[PDB]
């Protein structure tokens, strides 16, 4: 038993017998930054930017999950236009994540070219982030109550122009990998997980669907306007790395299908709840109306109070079920905020999934779980 | 006059290797929708010089080596052997005209594995020695097919003289009667030089002056394999009164084969170690043995046995 | 609604079996992959010639901070400390007193740019458009201390960048 | 968009796709970087009567 | 554009062209403007040694025709 | 078209005013494209556009060789772009300052400065507030 | 004797800044923007900056993300193993001074407590262009070195 001591940074303590992996012991905490404790010293608005920085590949999806939880405790709802923007940018965020997941998974096992092609596509999607929020990544754009600002004029046309060509970029990626015998040798029958083991080990997202489980929170527990768009849920059959890769590629195509509907069905109206005890008033109103200035002053200093209570809220994030257990004590700062990161349970399953495989397969299995250590360590 | 001739081989080889590093970075760049080096000199033409100077004035960090003698031997062996592989190459005239030139090249390349072995012994580390032993096991395995494929081809040539391959391909390239062997020959060179998708020393390890010398040796070998592939399978017609016409056509084929190494590196993922061993022992070797049998029989049954000389 | 990504039975007739045999022995899918990277070789690259060319940005871009003035030259900041209260990173430190003319003005206005998360919450909170994130993003330094901005530094940034900052605010204030 | 006809044919054939119809580089199809000013709508609570906060 | 890769390819091409061109030219210069004699077998070596004696100047590449008859 | 491609390459030498001007932009900017001169700022930077080029390469600047007393023939820096052209160069707007000049203010810097880090002009932080506790000063006349 | 030394500094300075091989500590978010600077739009390789190099061949360490207390000893170990000349670029607020986690019990308040830093790139994250500006600034810093001039005045 040869012992070896070695997204973020990971420490793998492994035991090998020849080529085989007897035990994988992930040692994490290398990016633990006490986010959950820091949030207890923030107002609800001040805590929002911490959620950009968990799964820092799916920023607005994390924002959405936190906003929905706070909206639930506030007993308000965001306006319909904000909900459509949140689904629109939620799916753009899904594309950002699967590009990162699929091409870096490919790059880690030597297939480096698709990374460069598809990161030019990510670069254009960062522009959409920056045009609505002024930041390429940590937008802090989706907030409890809706979104911070309305889409700039001309943005939806440019998203249409981008989406019209994307599936061809997916086709090119498939031409590199899908039928490649070398790619299939690295993924087929690697890291098989049974449907029953997947549920008991706490897996979610593609880690469940690759094994045939028919589960997607956007279909079964829909949020915002996901019940108003049409899409299919990709389902695997072998529960291995290859089927999960195919599930991710097909999910990108379905995201384009959703994005197309969001662009066409985008309604008019306001974009944050018309309730100035939760969402700040417009700047022009703040500068003319006494009530607006008082509410602006209080929302940016004390923040809004949230009725006491606890909620577990979850979304189908690109990496799987992402949730928060959010406890309010009635004040304007959360009492406790436990973040449920899907990668946490997935990485805990690495030892189980690596059994009977070789050292290089551990690289494929970590890649097929889509691990970002910002969400794993928090 | 001969010492002039030696230098007209050695110095250009090292120059070609230097600028292969530029060509590799730019070809890979453009296949990746980017440009690669284009700032350091016009079109990056000074990038190899900057890299070479930078490497040679870098701090030479020697960890506690187990054997000082073997720490110096391995790069000297690697570079000296790489340069030696070129002296029988007919371009169209060899520097040394060897009766058994093909065997000499076979004999010399089989010693190239010692520099891997000695560098693991010199690394003073258990994990580096283990990585070196995996590389050796890969290298010697693909030596098996290369030697058998080479023998199969020479049954059509009739000689171990490299310049006879030119005569053999006067009417037609050997790739036509022997493309199944050319296919496995070409893949074998990639795995032999530990090139992608067989770059497992880099892949497995991922999970100054002396470094540069090992790199130059490796890249000198990559060009030489592809020169050898061009002579073996894409023979250039030689006109004795205009030998430079051979050299130009010869050079173009060699450059194109060398860039196909680059093209391949940009296109595929990496093999698993056991998977590239299976590729050799369970796929190439069975088929090379059958084709060796076939190529022994074919000249006899067609009445196409080549002349001894 | 769902679909199967990989639920197919290969045809076992002789023509289909020979097609798979030809692919295995003649490496056809691998040759097809080489066609794709070859096609990219002859595509115009996506690289821009930085710093002679720049990546596109919008008026909302959150960059280096700056303190602004009214057209008269009076400071806009009135030391309300709303920016300091909202700052998620506690990157703002403010002190104030009545100025010699009786005006409500700051005597300290520091932003620790290495605490700051460039979230833009301060420019949303400001009631008078005094603190903004400007369009500059090329201000890296050789020392840590150079990134601990005091009021003088921030006012100079305002005087340095106001021409662009005023134009950007003009383009986006109707969205605020 | 400036590739010669021979090069366009070569890369289309090598990829097996008509790449010119879906270029990954952007040209004039994108929206102007100066836009007319917006006039954003107001929400349902922007009313002068029948709008007491205790009802919403 | 892709043709900006050619300069580096051109430098490599010229570098790989020099050894073959130089070897050929050095052979002609050293062998009276002819190809270097190839002697792989004893018969060829014997003729070359005979030619060196016949030349009268101890050079195998200096030929003698019917003017010595 | 192989001939037409070479003609355009030759036209770029003429477009940059001869071989010397062609080689100067090649070695300063690693790019020999000829564009339309949009304008020039007071520091000597020149601004070009070519809308046949793809988004991102359709606008560029050729930096001056001398700015605020610094030799910038080889040492160009992104911070050398003054704010009024910065908006146009980064495509925050479509209007160059020649067409839509910035609003004039008396306190706006007349002279732009580039990044001064690592020079004697670098910023050095300090506390901008005055001393808070005043010490008692003993009398200067003895009377113990 | 003095003209020669100045020219030899220029040569070695040119070679080192023209051939800057980075080791990236992709610790967190900022590593994503580093990947974008490698991606085609910016293509750091076109400046002579190789996409990835092992520490033993590295000239510059880019600290791209939050440095936790748990990770600090490992980051110092990698830095000590770099052959010289070696430079450190601190990228983003976390590495600069702790950023948004500055008050955390588990976070190093700036990577310059562990290693000497040559360049600080502000932002959360800095844009890929902002990182590239930082890298070019480091190149200018190397260009100002006068190692042989100081050596011969010793
Ligand atoms: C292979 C070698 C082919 C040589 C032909 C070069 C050429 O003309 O290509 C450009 C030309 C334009 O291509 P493009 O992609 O459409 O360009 C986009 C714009 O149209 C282009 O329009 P533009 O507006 O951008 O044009 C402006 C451009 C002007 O563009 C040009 O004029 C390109 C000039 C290239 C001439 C090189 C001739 C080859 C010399 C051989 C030496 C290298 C090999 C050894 O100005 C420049 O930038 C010129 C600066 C100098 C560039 C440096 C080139 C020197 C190379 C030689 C190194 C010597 C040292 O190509 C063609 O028109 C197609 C026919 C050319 C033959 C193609 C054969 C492809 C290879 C077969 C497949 C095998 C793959 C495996
Ligand atoms: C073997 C000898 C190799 C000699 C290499 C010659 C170096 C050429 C060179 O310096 O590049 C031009 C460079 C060009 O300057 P640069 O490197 O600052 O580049 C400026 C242009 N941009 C902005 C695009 C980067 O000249 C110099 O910088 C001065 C260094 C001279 C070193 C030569 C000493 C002899
Ligand atoms: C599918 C992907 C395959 C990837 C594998 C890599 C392939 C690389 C192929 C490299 C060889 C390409 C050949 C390029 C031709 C060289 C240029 C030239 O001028 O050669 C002319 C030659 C005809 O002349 P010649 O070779 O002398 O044949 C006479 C018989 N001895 O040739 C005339 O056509
Ligand atoms: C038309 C006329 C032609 C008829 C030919 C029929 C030959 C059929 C042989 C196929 C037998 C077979 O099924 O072999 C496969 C099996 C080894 O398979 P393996 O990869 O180790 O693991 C399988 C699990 N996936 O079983 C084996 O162990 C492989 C068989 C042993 C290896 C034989 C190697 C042949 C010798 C190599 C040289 C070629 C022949 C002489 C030259
Ligand atoms: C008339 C009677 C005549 C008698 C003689 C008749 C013989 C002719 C018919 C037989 C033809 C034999 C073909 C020889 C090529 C070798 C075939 C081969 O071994 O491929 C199979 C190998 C493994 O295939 P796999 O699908 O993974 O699994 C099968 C094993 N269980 O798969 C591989 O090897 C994959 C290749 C790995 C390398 C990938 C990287 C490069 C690929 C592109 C290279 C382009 C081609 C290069 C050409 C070079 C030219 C110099
Ligand atoms: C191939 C042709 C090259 C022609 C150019 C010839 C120029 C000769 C002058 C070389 C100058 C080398 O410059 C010097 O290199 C060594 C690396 O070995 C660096 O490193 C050295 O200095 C540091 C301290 O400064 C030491 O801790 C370190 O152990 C030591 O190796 C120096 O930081 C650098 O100042
Ligand atoms: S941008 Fe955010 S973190 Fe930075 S000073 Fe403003 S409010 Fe604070
Ligand atoms: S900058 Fe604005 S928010 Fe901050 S103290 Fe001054 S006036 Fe108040
Ligand atoms: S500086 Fe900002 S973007 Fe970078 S790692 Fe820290 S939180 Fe993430």
């Amino acid at each position: 038993n040869l012992t070896l001591n070695f997204h973020g940074v990971l420490r793998l303590v492994m035991e090998l017998s020849g080529e085989m992996v007897r035990k994988c012991d992930p040692h994490i905490g290398l990016l633990h930054r006490g986010t959950e404790k820091l949030i207890e010293y923030k107002t609800y608005l001040q805590a929002l930017p911490y959620f950009d920085r968990l799964d820092y590949v799916s920023m607005m999806c994390n924002e959405q999950a936190y906003s929905l939880a706070v909206e639930k405790l506030l007993n308000i709802r965001p306006p319909p236009r904000a909900q459509w923007i949140r689904v629109l940018f939620g799916e753009i965020t899904r594309l950002l994540n699967h590009i990162m997941a699929v091409t870096t998974h490919a790059l880690d096992i030597g297939a480096m070219t698709p990374f460069f092609w598809m990161f030019e596509e990510r670069e254009k999607m960062f522009e959409f982030y920056e045009r609505v929020s002024g930041a390429r990544m940590h937008a802090a754009y989706v907030r409890p109550g809706g979104v911070h600002q309305d889409l700039p004029l001309g943005l939806m046309d440019d998203i249409y122009e981008f989406s019209k060509n994307f599936s061809l970029r997916i086709d090119e990626l498939e031409e590199m990998l899908t039928n490649n015998r070398i790619w299939r040798n690295r993924t087929v029958d690697i890291g098989i997980v049974t449907a029953e083991d997947a549920l008991n080990y706490g897996f979610s997202g593609v880690m469940l669907r690759g094994s045939g489980i028919q589960w997607d929170l956007r279909k079964t527990q829909p949020y915002d306007v996901y019940d108003q768009v049409e899409f299919d849920v990709p389902i695997g059959s072998r529960g291995d790395c290859y089927d999960r890769y195919l599930c991710r590629v097909e999910e990108m195509r379905q995201s384009i299908r959703i994005i197309s509907q969001c662009l066409n069905k985008m309604p008019p109206g306001e974009i944050k709840v018309d309730d100035a005890k939760v969402s700040p008033p417009k700047r022009a109103e703040m500068k003319t109306s006494m009530e607006s200035l008082i509410h602006h002053f209080k929302l940016y200093t004390e923040g809004y109070q949230v009725p006491p209570g606890a909620t577990y809220t979850a979304i189908e994030a690109p990496k799987g079920e992402f949730g928060v257990y959010l406890v309010s004590d009635g004040s304007s700062r959360p009492y406790r905020c436990k973040i449920k990161a899907p990668g946490f349970a997935h990485l805990a399953g690495l030892d189980k999934m690596s059994k009977g495989h070789m050292l290089a397969d551990v690289v494929a299995i970590i890649g097929t779980q889509d691990i970002v250590f910002g969400e794993v360590d928090r | 006059m001969f010492m002039i001739n030696i230098l007209m081989l050695i110095i250009p080889i090292l120059l070609a290797v230097a600028f292969l590093t530029l060509v590799e970075r730019k070809v890979l760049g453009y296949m990746q929708l980017r440009k690669g080096p284009n700032v350091v000199g016009p079109y990056g033409l000074l990038q190899p010089i900057a890299d070479a100077i930078k490497l040679f004035i870098k701090e030479p960090l020697r960890p506690a080596t187990s054997s000082a003698s073997m720490f110096i031997l391995a790069p000297i062996m690697a570079l000296g052997l790489a340069l030696t592989m070129w002296i029988p190459l007919p371009m169209p005239y060899p520097l040394i005209n060897m009766n058994l030139g093909v065997l000499f090249m076979l004999a010399m390349s089989s010693l190239a594995v010692y520099s891997i072995l000695w560098s693991g012994w010199a690394s003073n580390s258990k994990y580096a020695l283990i990585g070196a032993l995996r590389a050796v096991a890969q290298t010697i395995s693909y030596e098996v097919t290369l030697a058998i494929i080479l023998l199969s081809v020479l049954l059509m040539s009739g000689s171990f003289t490299l310049s006879t391959l030119i005569t053999t391909q006067e009417q037609m390239w050997l790739i036509l009667p022997a493309w199944p062997l050319a296919m496995m020959w070409f893949i074998s060179t990639l795995a032999e030089t530990n090139r992608a998708p067989f770059d497992l020393t880099e892949g497995e390890s991922e999970l100054a002056g002396p470094f540069a010398l090992f790199f130059m040796a490796e890249y000198a070998n990559i060009i030489m394999m592809n020169i050898f592939t061009a002579i073996l399978f894409l023979g250039t017609s030689h006109n004795p009164h205009m030998p430079e016409l051979y050299t130009i056509n010869f050079t173009i084929k060699s450059l194109l084969l060398t860039m196909s190494f680059l093209w391949i590196r940009a296109s595929y993922p990496r093999f698993r170690y056991d998977q590239l061993m299976h590729l050799l022992w369970k796929n190439f070797l069975p088929l090379t043995l059958a084709l060796c049998m076939w190529h022994v029989s074919l000249p006899i049954l067609t009445s196409g046995i080549p002349p001894q000389t | 609604t769902y679909k199967y990504v990989n639920l197919r039975e290969p045809s076992m007739d002789m023509k289909s079996v020979t097609d798979r045999a030809a692919q295995t022995l003649l490496w056809t899918e691998l040759i097809r992959g080489l066609g794709m990277t070859l096609s990219y070789l002859f595509r115009e690259p996506a690289t821009i010639n930085y710093p002679f060319e720049k990546g596109p940005l919008s008026p909302r871009f959150r960059g280096e901070h700056a303190l602004r003035r009214y057209p008269s030259g009076e400071e806009r900041c009135i030391a309300c400390k709303l920016c300091e209260a909202v700052c998620p990173a506690q990157a703002i430190t403010i002190e104030a007193e009545p100025r010699a003319d009786g005006s409500r003005r700051t005597t300290r206005y520091d932003i620790d740019m290495t605490k700051c998360i460039y979230c833009g919450f301060c420019q949303e909170a400001c009631p008078v458009d005094a603190i903004v994130e400007g369009p500059n993003f090329e201000f890296s330094t050789e020392t840590h201390e150079e990134l601990l901005y005091n009021k003088e530094k921030l006012l100079n940034n305002g005087d340095k960048w106001e021409a662009e900052i005023a134009a950007n605010i003009q383009a986006d204030y109707l969205y605020r | 968009a400036s590739a010669t006809r021979f090069i366009q044919w070569l890369r289309n054939w090598a990829s097996g796709r008509d790449l010119q119809a879906k270029l990954q580089l952007r040209y004039q199809e994108i929206s102007k970087r100066t836009q007319p000013p917006p006039k954003l709508p107001v929400g349902p609570s922007h009313k002068l009567s029948n709008n007491y906060y205790c009802t919403r | 554009m892709w043709f900006e890769v050619l300069p580096g390819i051109a430098v490599m091409g010229v570098c790989l062209f020099i050894p073959g061109m130089a070897t050929a030219r050095i052979h002609r210069f050293s062998n009276g403007g002819k190809e270097k004699r190839v002697a792989h077998y004893p018969y060829q070596w014997y003729l070359m040694e005979r030619d060196r004696r016949v030349s009268g100047v101890n050079r195998s590449y200096v030929s003698k025709g019917l003017e010595n008859i | 078209e192989l001939l037409q491609v070479l003609k355009r390459g030759l036209q770029q030498v003429s477009g940059h005013g001869g071989l010397r001007g062609y080689l100067r932009v090649l070695f300063r900017a690693n790019d020999v494209r000829v564009g339309t001169l949009v304008g020039e700022d007071k520091y000597g930077n020149k601004y070009y556009e070519d809308n046949k080029q793809f988004f991102g390469r359709h606008r560029w600047v050729i930096y001056t060789t001398e700015m605020n007393g610094k030799n910038t023939f080889w040492d160009v820096d992104g911070s050398m772009v003054p704010p009024e052209w910065h908006r146009w160069l980064h495509c925050m707007t479509d209007d160059p300052p020649t067409v839509k000049p910035p609003t004039a203010r008396k306190f706006i810097w007349t002279n732009h400065k580039f990044n001064l880090s690592g020079t004697p002009q670098q910023y050095v932080p300090y506390s901008t507030t005055r001393k808070k506790i005043q010490e008692w000063v003993p009398p200067s006349t003895p009377y113990k | 004797g003095e003209y020669v030394v100045a020219k030899l500094d220029d040569l070695i300075n040119w070679a080192r800044r023209s051939s800057l091989w980075p080791m990236t500590f992709g610790l967190a978010c900022c590593a994503v923007e580093m990947m974008h600077m490698a991606a085609p739009r910016y293509d750091m390789d076109r400046f002579g900056v190789v996409f990835r190099a092992s520490p033993r061949q590295s000239d510059v360490m880019i600290v791209a993300g939050t440095l936790t207390n748990k990770m600090a000893p490992a980051l110092r170990k990698v830095y000590d193993q770099m052959p010289e000349p070696r430079y450190v670029v601190s990228m983003g607020s976390c590495a600069n001074g702790g950023g948004y986690y500055h008050y955390s019990y588990s976070v190093v308040r700036g990577c310059d407590r562990i290693v000497p830093v040559d360049i600080y790139v502000p932002g959360c994250p800095p844009t890929a262009e902002a990182l590239l500006y930082g890298i070019l600034q480091l190149q200018k810093k190397i260009k100002r070195e006068k190692r042989l001039r100081i050596w011969y005045r010793r």
